[PDB]
């Protein structure tokens, strides 16, 4: 119920604009959990993704950059192929499967002066080169009868912007930022075994790594923020 | 400014309903129902249990007239039925008249791919007939016989009224049922001289109206086999009175840390099925965000800290019902959580050459004494 | 800096029971089986 105010607490400083350029690549990998429902042989519950951070190491110009990196996927649509009715059938809760509806949320961190310098950012633009993402192959244990397998997924990945986020506690401040990509549907399909409905596009949610090393893309950066620099006072009359 | 928002909901994709249990059943009006056999003989048995006793056969190929003791109600019965193909079965029908009635022979059909479905339309039973190439259909004199009560004997598959032509699609070809199938340097360019800028405190009375929007949606079934209980987010316009100056502001809502369940009440196409029910608990997190007009608010980016002293809210619930034409509806009724203020957060999203914004408040929640 | 972000978080845990079909079935090791029926006369039935 009080009045309003505006109150000051500095005086006047100097600030200057400045453009930043680096060649950069990224390290790019998922991450999955299988909770499977209680029951007696035939149960799945949910098949989705989690976060993970990762460390990694890169050069330019011969320094050293140590990474940090984490994963999430927005959108993701689900779908629950019913297996039947009977105490044996594969009754299952949820599964995860993407379309290009779908978007990814992942985050990126570094060491060098460049990401401690820009924190006042105006415009963050990037060229990240299209990369390609595949499936492999996940099986099941059952109590009697064939085994099946999940298995089969590609896409396409198309850059969709960048985000910045900043969290403001009672105490400190936290930065943050993240990555938004388009996803583009490739040939393969998922090679999902004992069931009718089958020959889908997108990809699944068991075998993201695929025995695959990790995953790699490269870009640029395009930054302006403002910082400190030198007085004018010195050529007052130039 | 503009929102910024995390959900994906999509269930209403099975197209097919399932297989079900065998089981006497009270099968509703005007619906389509499929047969899936497994051995050819008796299928279902559905009488008027006053005066007309129904069902039909199946039969193997390569089979010469021969009768045959079958024990419908516990007692045999005996009909000549003969084959002519080699690769075919064949589709009858049989009326009965009491206890001990007679035989009504009908039903005619050339079966390749073992599979049926004859049901009912406008008081009167449709029957089908034919062979894959162009088989069509036809109907027997029902005259209103629509208290029957089949009895189901294997495993099978619903269908509801307006899609006739998919399931005569399928009588004539079938589901697929295949189950196991198989760079250069780093500059840095300057864009122009230098800049004076200096910082400011602002702290203004924050007023904000909330309210939230909610969709309920049917799932395809029998009347209570549902799953999709959606959220969705609220936008609205306000009015406030500051200072002598009007305000006005936007608001939406989002939550996150979804606490779903599900009611699977049995597996009759008549029980109470339910498959996502979400209600939230205290772990889970509530999003708004603001698109205000004030000159105070009009000059927030580049901020170095926002700190916000916010009065803890009550959030009640209420009451919902539905609608299946039998027994007792159920009724939903609960709801209540206290708000408590949380972190404050700030993203900025970038395009081209232009930027949005969004202040995103979250909110710590707890649940109340009184129960529900 | 710091992690900061929540996706979802599903938590979905309905199942402490669960309702089945009365037909036939064949009993694995080390399990139990929950039978109440409201009708009287003879509903269990096993058979070796």
């Amino acid at each position: 119920a009080q009045a309003n105010e505006d109150i000051v607490i500095s005086k006047t400083s100097l600030w200057k604009e400045m453009q930043y350029n680096r060649d950069i690549t990224i390290r790019f990998k998922f991450a999955n959990t299988i909770i499977k429902s209680g029951g007696l042989g035939y149960k799945w519950s949910e098949i989705s993704f989690k976060p993970a951070n990762y460390q990694y190491t890169y050069t330019r110009d011969g320094e050293e950059v140590t990474a940090h990196t984490t994963c999430s996927v927005n959108g993701v649509n689900d779908f629950s192929f019913n297996g039947g009715s009977l105490p044996t059938d594969f009754v299952v809760s949820k599964f995860e499967v993407i379309k290009e509806n779908s978007y990814v949320y992942i985050d990126y961190w570094d060491d060098s002066q460049a990401f401690r310098n820009v924190v006042y950012v105006r415009s963050l633009a990037a060229n990240l080169n299209s990369v390609m993402c595949t499936g492999g192959s996940y099986n099941f244990s059952l109590p009697v009868g064939q085994w099946p397998v999940l298995t089969g997924g590609a896409v396409s990945l198309h850059s969709a912007g960048v985000t910045l986020s900043t969290q403001f506690t009672d105490f400190v401040s936290l930065n943050s930022l993240r990555f938004r990509f388009r996803l583009a549907v490739e040939e393969p399909h998922f090679k999902l075994t004992r069931t009718r409905l089958d020959r889908l596009y997108g990809l699944p949610a068991a075998d993201p790594n695929n025995g695959k090393e990790y995953y790699e893309i490269a870009g640029r950066f395009s930054l302006i923020s403002l910082v400190p620099s030198n007085d004018d006072y010195q050529t007052p009359i130039a | 400014w503009g929102p910024g928002e995390i959900n994906d909901s999509t269930t209403v994709e099975p197209l097919l309903d399932g297989p079900y249990q065998p089981t006497t059943f009270n099968p509703p009006v005007d619906y389509w129902m499929l047969l899936a056999p497994t051995t050819p003989g008796v299928i279902v048995e559905g009488t008027n249990n006053t005066d007309r006793w129904l069902a039909t056969i199946l039969i193997e190929p390569n089979v010469q007239s021969e009768n045959r003791t079958y024990t419908i109600f516990g007692i045999q019965e005996q009909l000549t039925v003969s084959n002519t193909s080699q690769d075919q079965w064949k589709f009858i029908d049989v009326v009965k008249t009491t206890a001990n009635g007679s035989i009504g022979q009908y039903g005619s059909l050339l079966s390749s791919p073992k599979l049926y479905a004859v049901m009912k339309h406008n008081e009167k039973l449709y029957t089908y007939e034919g062979q894959t190439p162009n088989a069509r259909t036809g109907h027997y004199s029902t005259t209103n016989y629509d208290s029957v009560n089949m009895t189901a004997f294997c495993d099978f598959y619903i269908i509801p009224r307006s899609e006739e032509s998919k399931c005569t699609e399928y009588i004539n070809n079938g589901l697929p049922p295949i189950q196991n199938t198989r760079a250069q340097a780093n500059e840095d360019i300057v864009i122009s001289k230098t800049s004076l800028w200096k910082e400011m405190q602002y702290n203004r009375d924050i007023t904000i109206r909330f309210k939230f929007a909610n969709t309920i949606i049917k799932s395809g079934g029998l009347g209570y086999k549902w799953s999709e209980i959606s959220f969705k987010p609220a936008n609205y316009q306000y009015t406030y009175t500051r200072d002598g100056e009007e305000v006005t502001a936007h608001t939406t809502c989002s939550v996150n840390g979804v606490n779903d369940f599900s009611f699977n009440g049995g597996s009759l196409p008549t029980d109470f099925v339910v498959s996502k029910f979400e209600v939230i608990k205290e772990n889970s997190y509530v999003y708004i965000d603001y698109w205000d007009d004030s000159q105070a608010f009009r000059n927030v980016v580049y901020v170095r800290s926002l700190a916000a002293n916010l009065n803890s809210v009550m959030c009640t619930g209420g009451s919902y019902n539905f609608s299946l034409p039998v027994g007792q509806w159920p009724v939903l009724t609960g709801g209540a959580v206290s708000l408590h203020s949380a972190g404050v957060t700030l993203s900025t999203q970038f395009t081209d050459f232009v930027s949005l914004n969004s202040l995103r408040f979250r909110f710590r929640l707890a649940v109340e004494e009184p129960h529900f």
